[PDB]
């Protein structure tokens, strides 16, 4: 299959987004306008998975912009690369979300939830084969949290064959806006848990650190964070969008990621970490990557397994130098991958790099480790909870105390089937 | 799920709905028993006030025997 279909729900989501749009848009070779100006035809033979070609070689980024307050879109069609999207593609209501899931899911994003609908139609149906839709949302709001997961399930609804996969950006109380986030982002988990197929767990307490303690930023502005995760998604959707050897489709990575239905919950990680003259060598790249230092996450590796790992190493270096240190990493630390999923660390080269850099590698877990993120937000969540605070502003919104029960179970669940395969 | 999602907003509209309607009862609830209660007492206090107005009558009336 070919064609991806981006959609952008809330704050973070558009933010995030916004920056992705840029800087794939640079990569291959599209300035603000829409018009090619890039060099190599590598830039443009995969062109399709991300863009609609349209009228004098314009190409559109095939992306649907969604959001309860005007705000944020307002912000993103203003500025860089403001205008390269479709402007029939903005789909925005008035009345905002209050950081609420249930508003978000149940009563304000029921409103907008059709009219956004009818865009997707429109991308889809445009399309020769559709994988499937990337959705940029954060957990811990109400517009991308709530109204996200509403639009996974409508969207499954309509298009129960295509790959559902999200960058669905973590809370943490370093870096909150709301008490409620541990509710909110409880509540999503559960719906990712059945309504996604891949979600890539950006954790907000890793950007925070690793802007923090490793870039030794000591005050970090959401653009800090945002710049490790626009790095991250066009490290994680490099063969998706270049020729090569592992011309790759959302459906064989979920195929060759996710051993069991539910455990479809990937960490990503980055080196070189930026915020750089000198090009590293396939060693540094190599052991940063696979370093905690440099998991987007916050779970470290080593108190987990591996179940499945995707490399990715973009630039031009020796293949063979990639190989010995792929192979070095894991021979070395043979402990930290199970035994009863055979090879199954796999890697990619693509030539071109990211910007600013001459060599990269980007990282693809399916570790065990992530059960301390959803762990940290159970705790969170049951403190509050255990008091039932907080909850009348769901409750005011149709809401029962059931349904968060049923989600904490969930995520609850969801840690020990990880542990379940951590012991094995 | 969708079944569901159409009770919880049904739910929601149900609720402010009884609110405001629960408010506009114990409102005129109120409000009447408050008129009923401050007419009382003024028609009371008229009343104490023809009790008065009939002794005087009483006592025009005994001294215009005397
Ligand atoms: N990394 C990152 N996180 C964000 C950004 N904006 C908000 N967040 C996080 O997202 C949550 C708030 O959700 P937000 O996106 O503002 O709400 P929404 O518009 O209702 O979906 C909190 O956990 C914030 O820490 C952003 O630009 N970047
Ligand atoms: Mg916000």
């Amino acid at each position: 299959m070919r064609e991806i279909v981006h959609i952008q729900a809330g704050q973070c989501g558009n933010q995030i987004g916004a920056k992705f749009w840029e800087v794939i848009s640079d990569e291959h070779g599209i300035d603000p306008t829409g018009s090619y100006h890039g060099d190599s035809d590598l830039q443009l033979e995969r062109i399709n998975v991300y863009y609609n070609e349209a009228t004098g070689n314009k190409y559109v980024p095939r992306a649907i912009l969604v959001d309860l307050e005007p705000g944020t879109m307002d912000s993103v069609r203003s500025g860089p690369f403001g205008q390269i999207f479709r402007p029939d593609n903005f789909v925005f209501g008035q009345s905002g979300a209050g950081n609420n899931w249930a508003k978000g899911h149940y009563t304000e994003g029921a409103e907008l939830v059709d009219s956004v609908l009818d865009v997707v139609r429109k991308e889809s149906e445009s399309c020769d084969c559709l994988q499937g839709f990337q959705l940029t949302h954060s957990l811990g709001g109400g517009t991308g949290s709530g109204m996200g997961t509403l639009l996974i399930s409508k969207i499954r609804e309509e298009y129960p064959d295509r790959i559902m996969n999200t960058f669905s950006v973590m809370p943490s109380p370093k870096v909150s806006d709301t008490v409620v986030e541990p509710y909110n982002a409880t509540l999503s988990v559960h719906q990712l848990v059945e309504n996604t197929d891949e979600t890539y767990c950006i954790d907000n307490e890793a950007l925070y650190d690793i802007c923090f303690r490793t870039l030794k930023l000591t005050t970090p502005t959401y653009g800090d964070l945002n710049h490790l995760v626009s790095a991250t998604m066009s490290g994680v959707t490099t063969c998706l969008r270049f020729p090569g050897q592992l011309n790759a489709d959302l459906r064989k990575l979920a195929v060759n990621m996710v051993p069991f239905p539910r455990l479809h919950f990937f960490m990503p990680g980055f080196a070189p970490l930026t915020s750089q003259y000198r090009a590293l060598t396939v060693p540094e790249l190599t052991q940063q990557m696979f370093d905690s230092k440099n998991m987007m996450a916050a779970c470290d590796p080593r108190h987990g397994r591996y179940l499945t790992v995707a490399a990715i190493f973009r630039g031009r270096m020796s293949m063979k130098e990639v190989d010995e240190q792929m192979l070095n990493v894991q021979n070395k630390n043979s402990s930290y991958f199970v035994e009863w999923i055979p090879n199954n660390v796999k890697t990619a080269v693509c030539d071109i790099p990211p910007r600013g850099l001459k060599m990269s590698a980007t990282f693809i877990g399916n570790s065990t480790a992530i059960q301390e993120l959803f762990k940290r937000i159970s705790e969170q969540f049951t403190a509050m909870f255990r008091r039932k605070a907080f909850l009348h502003w769901y409750t005011g919104e149709g809401m029962d105390e059931m349904e968060f029960t049923e989600a904490e179970s969930n995520m609850n669940d969801l840690v020990s089937e990880y542990q379940q395969y951590q012991d094995a | 799920k969708r079944e569901h999602e159409r009770e919880v907003i049904q739910k929601a509209i149900e609720e402010n709905n009884n609110f405001i309607k629960m408010a506009k009862e114990k409102l005129a609830q109120k409000m009447e028993s408050n008129k009923e209660n401050r007419e009382a007492h003024l028609a009371a206090m008229l009343e104490r006030l023809q009790e008065k107005d009939k002794h005087a009558e009483e006592v025009r009336k005994n001294k215009e025997l005397k």
